[PDB]
């Protein structure tokens, strides 16, 4: 019932992109909440990508994005149980 | 007090812009398994 036209690689990217200007103003919050978007736009990129290394640099990517959203997220439960 | 340095295990993996450009023009398993944990409350 809709067709999925847009790209969800470049939209990822446009929401990491994102993420990473407010983890630079340190603006965590908002950064890891930015950074899991990307990533599930990331994630579905990966899972529909048919040129094998267009998924390895796509999975190279999808790894460094989600190993710093997992430091934000452990800073942020940290903050909020202190 | 109203700031405070960033701590260094924050600082140290900080992302530098370079990282997300020049990626795209406008296995999997254990990484759907870590996105599944990182959206979570």
């Amino acid at each position: 019932s809709h067709m999925s036209t847009g790209d969800f690689l470049t939209k990822g990217i446009e929401l990491v992109q994102k993420a990473i200007d407010l983890d630079t103003a340190t603006q965590y919050e908002e950064a890891y909440t930015a950074y899991y978007n990307g990533l599930d736009y990331l994630m579905l990129a990966l899972k529909y990508e048919k040129n094998p290394k267009s998924k390895d640099l796509i999975r190279a990517k999808f790894t460094e994005y989600l190993n710093r959203a997992e430091q934000l997220k452990k800073h942020l439960e940290s903050e909020e149980a202190n | 007090h109203m700031l405070q340095s960033t701590p260094q295990n924050l600082v140290s993996n900080a992302p530098i812009a370079e990282t997300a450009m020049g990626i795209a023009e406008p296995p999997d398993d254990d990484l759907q398994a870590r996105l599944n944990t990182l959206k979570k409350q």
